[PDB]
RNA sequence: CCCGGCGAGGGGAGUGAAAAAGAACCUGAAACCGUGUACGUACAAGCAGUGGGAGCACGCUUAGGCGUGUGACUGCGUACC
RNA sequence: UGUAACGGGGCUAAACCAUGCACCGAAGCUGCGGCAGCGACGCUUAUGCGUUGUUGGGUAGGGGAGCGUUCUGUAAGCCUGCGAAGGUGUGCUGUGAGGCAUGCUGGAGGUAUCAGAAGUGCGAAUGCUGACAUAAGUAACGAUAAAGCGGGUGAAAAGCCC
């Protein structure tokens, strides 16, 4: 239930090797406005597949 | 050029912010900015603000042409910690550490 | 073209015109020393020692330095018996360069 | 040490070392295992031993020519300038003036001179003789020395 | 006359840690563990100053034995022949000769064989 | 840093007699 | 001066062929271990693999004296509740005749990374043919 | 003056002998936590060192080694009180 | 629990008996270099020895000789803003505790030699105080009465206002 010896910083880093995040690196450019956005997501201004969908 | 920029005493823990820092290390500012824009972490907006400040410092206090800038160095160091008392069961007491950190970003054109 | 000789209780194989380090000798740093106790002389032709120390073979050598060796730390420790001891040692050595090897 | 004799915690059950008082020497802010007390460091020296050392010191000063005997040594007025001049022509800078009779005129002249001391034969100590480079004794001062030394 | 031991204590700890340089983990960082590591290294160094002499002796014998057998004689026979022939070359030179000068070793084994016969 | 003012009182689950 | 030490890069390793027909298993194996370790060379170094590549042919024709042909038993454990398995000399020969020779050499070599490295030089074949003719494998009589 | 939320924090400018003296302020050690560089490490078993030791990377005179760092492989070796 | 009653491989001699000659094998003995104690003698006579013999594993413990730290005198002397103490590296040096010179930070104190006095040396005492690790970015975020959407404000709204 509790450790008998404190794990080293080496073991701590080895366990943490799998905690690294991954960049999206998949930013698409809108057909009309040419705004970078996440794939299959509306742009910040409210564009998707060229046509405006939010109108706000 | 050096054009360092740092944000000291960030409330986020050094460990948590350090994951975001490793993402953009060695990359160009243009790719770094939108990488942080679409990273779903609180540390993302802390680091992004520091990176924006570094770019502004280079543009104003140093040479222009920020298009060819890169994040040569970025590191997160543990800062002062605040000690708090949190009651537990059976009348026991334990210490809660509100860990802070310093985020330092260095950009250069070479 | 090399010879084998006994100098300080341990034998050395030295070629012509090379520096060899050996135990301290009672010789000043600027005097030639003789080694007539030549165990073996080697050349294109081979000559051995029917009797030890050949027959007339000698080696001419010049003293160069009389320094001390690297410090060695001697540690004696008895486990659980409250006994620890420290010591240091620097062995004296003599650098000598072989000037000539006879036949 | 200011405090109370109450035990910090119970003898048993607590997970930490047994403690008896907040004032134990191995505790912060209170302790000192062997506290010092005001004591007298003066030690006894036999009268003969004191006299013998003084005789030994005087002899060696004569041997090293560090002792100069002269006639009456006095200053006409209580002025340090006069005393400085009198010692300047004698090539003396660190001297202990020993006179048979203590006169306020000589006492005041040497008061502001650090390197110069004025003393009487009765008030003579071994340290002063050793410390000072040169010792000047008047004829009267010399006589009282044998009488007291015997 | 209170005496503070901060300066002296820090000097002693630095000296031990300097000697513990290169060790792994706390053995090179923590004094309590470094002191044990340094002491143990001292014991091993003293012990291995004697094992080195015997370790090299074994290596020379193995080299001579391989060279002598390549010439057609066992190590024990070869050494016995040298003693009979009154040859005072030690193992260190014999191993050195075998590695570098094959002809010189061939003369030695030939001399040893003659003495035995 | 601070001695727990309260020390819980345990029990003997196992007589071990 | 410093004793000579063989440098692994500058080591020449030869290729030999040993016919294992009518040869005592242990005595043949003992010789193979000596060659693989390199102890037969005047530049032998314990921490360097100075040995030579050895090809063994006709493994299934190896001979054993006495009743070892039927009494010799090879045990190996599979790391399970009761996974202890034993095979006699005949059973091993029928299944994999080369393994017995490899097992004999395996136990006659040092244990460690260097011991495994020199064991990889040995190449045991059951038949009389080998596909290593490109290595100039000179015949070794022993 | 500039980035930032008329923030926090920071980069310039200026003051000063000094701002890694900026008020979280003299000196600023250790544990502990990081970034960079060199070397080693994904078929190898254990007080993690010690003896031997190739290779690699840096410098030195010489052109062979000497030093510094790392250290494959290998003998011996079960902490302290 | 797994061969598990040669240490293993393996051995029909690599087993056992008898004889013999070789070799390996320790910090034992010898060779070479160095240090220290003790007893003698030739001679120095408060010390080297042209020397001689021997000794030098060690707990409890006894005896001898030293290193370093703070303070007092020596010392209103000496070193020091062309840089003290402290900190951090490097290179020499002594059988040892240590010492010396110096690169960078530091910024104004330090102290020879010879004597004197000790709050004079820390790795342990479930030691005391402060700081920082570990488990670990893990458990948990405190009644299973429950939230959804639109608008507003705002740098940012599931929690604020309507």
């Amino acid at each position: 239930a509790v450790q008998q010896n404190k794990p080293t910083r080496s073991k701590r880093g080895m366990r943490r090797s799998h905690d690294a995040l991954t960049a999206v690196t998949s930013l698409s450019v809108d057909k009309t406005s040419g705004e970078k956005h996440l794939r299959h997501h509306i742009t910040a201004d409210g564009y998707y597949r060229g046509r405006k969908v939010i109108a706000k | 050029m050096e054009t360092i920029a740092k944000h000291r005493h960030a409330r986020s823990s050094a460990q948590k912010v350090r994951l975001v820092a490793d993402l953009i290390r060695g990359k160009k500012v243009s790719q770094a900015l939108d990488i942080l824009t679409y990273t779903n972490k609180k540390a993302a907006v802390l680091v992004k603000k520091v990176l924006e400040s570094a770019i502004a410092n280079a543009e104003h206090n140093d040479g222009a042409d920020i298009d060819d800038l890169k994040v040569t160095k970025i590191f997160v160091d543990e800062g002062p910690s605040m000690k708090r008392i949190m009651p537990r069961a059976k009348g026991r007491a334990d210490r809660i550490l509100k860990r802070t950190s310093h985020i330092t970003v260095v950009v250069s054109d070479r | 073209m090399y010879a084998v000789f006994q100098s300080g209780g341990k034998q050395h194989r030295v070629s012509e015109g090379q520096t060899v380090r050996l135990e301290k000798l009672d010789i000043a740093t600027g005097e030639t020393v003789e080694f007539a106790e030549v165990l073996m002389i080697a050349n294109g032709e081979e000559v051995k020692i029917g009797v030890p120390f050949v027959d007339g073979g000698v080696i001419k050598a010049e003293v160069v330095a009389h320094g001390r060796g690297e410090k060695v730390k001697i540690v004696k420790f008895r486990r659980r018996k409250h006994y620890r001891k420290q010591q240091g040692h620097r062995q004296w050595f003599t650098d000598v360069k072989i000037t000539g090897i006879s036949a | 040490v200011t405090g109370s004799g109450k035990k910090p915690w119970r003898q048993k059950g607590t997970g930490r070392a047994r403690s008896g008082s907040i004032k134990s020497p191995i505790w912060r802010s209170g302790g000192v295992t062997f506290a010092a007390r005001p004591q007298d460091h003066s030690q006894k020296v036999n009268k003969k031993m004191y006299r013998g050392a003084l005789k030994s010191i005087l002899s060696e000063l004569v041997r090293q020519d560090r002792l100069i005997v002269v006639e009456k040594f006095s200053v006409e007025a209580p002025k340090t300038k006069l005393l400085a001049q009198k010692l300047k022509d004698m090539a003396l800078e660190d001297v202990l003036i020993i006179t048979g009779e203590l006169d306020e005129n000589l006492f005041l002249a040497a008061r502001n001179l650090h390197k110069v001391d004025v003393r009487d034969a009765t008030g003579i100590d071994p340290v002063s003789l050793i410390a000072f480079d040169k010792v000047v004794m008047t004829a009267d001062a010399v006589k009282q020395v044998e009488e007291m030394l015997a | 006359a209170r005496v503070k031991r901060g300066v002296i204590a820090r000097a002693r700890h630095k000296k031990i840690l300097k000697q513990a340089k290169g060790y792994y983990g706390a053995r090179s960082r923590v004094y309590r563990v470094a002191f044990q590591a340094v002491i143990k290294a001292g014991q091993y160094a003293y012990r291995d100053r004697r094992q080195r002499k015997r370790q090299f002796r074994q290596l020379w014998i193995a080299r001579i034995n391989a060279a002598a057998r390549q010439n057609g004689i066992s190590y024990s026979k070869f050494i016995n022949g040298l003693k009979k022939a009154s040859v005072e070359i030690d193992r260190k030179i014999l191993a050195d000769i075998a590695v570098f000068d094959k002809v010189a070793f061939t003369a030695l084994v030939e001399k040893a064989k003659a003495a035995l016969a | 840093n601070n001695r727990p003012v309260y020390i819980p009182r345990p029990r003997p689950p196992h007589p071990r007699l | 001066m410093k004793t000579f030490t063989a440098k692994p890069e500058t080591v020449k390793r030869d290729w030999y062929v040993v016919d294992a027909t009518g040869k005592t298993l242990g005595r043949l194996a003992t010789e193979l271990a000596r060659r693989l370790r390199g102890k037969h060379k005047a530049e032998y170094t314990p921490h360097v693999d100075t040995g030579d590549y050895i090809i063994v042919l006709n493994a299934d024709k190896v001979a054993v004296t006495g009743n070892k042909r039927t009494d010799k038993v090879y045990y190996h454990h599979t790391g399970h509740i009761g996974g202890i398995k034993q095979a006699t000399f005949e059973e091993m020969i029928a299944r994999r005749p080369e393994r017995v020779i490899e097992i004999a050499v395996k136990g006659m070599l040092p244990k460690g990374p260097l011991g495994r490295a020199m064991f990889r030089k040995l190449k045991v074949y059951a038949g009389n043919e080998h596909n290593h003719a490109a290595q100039q494998p000179q015949v070794l009589d022993i």
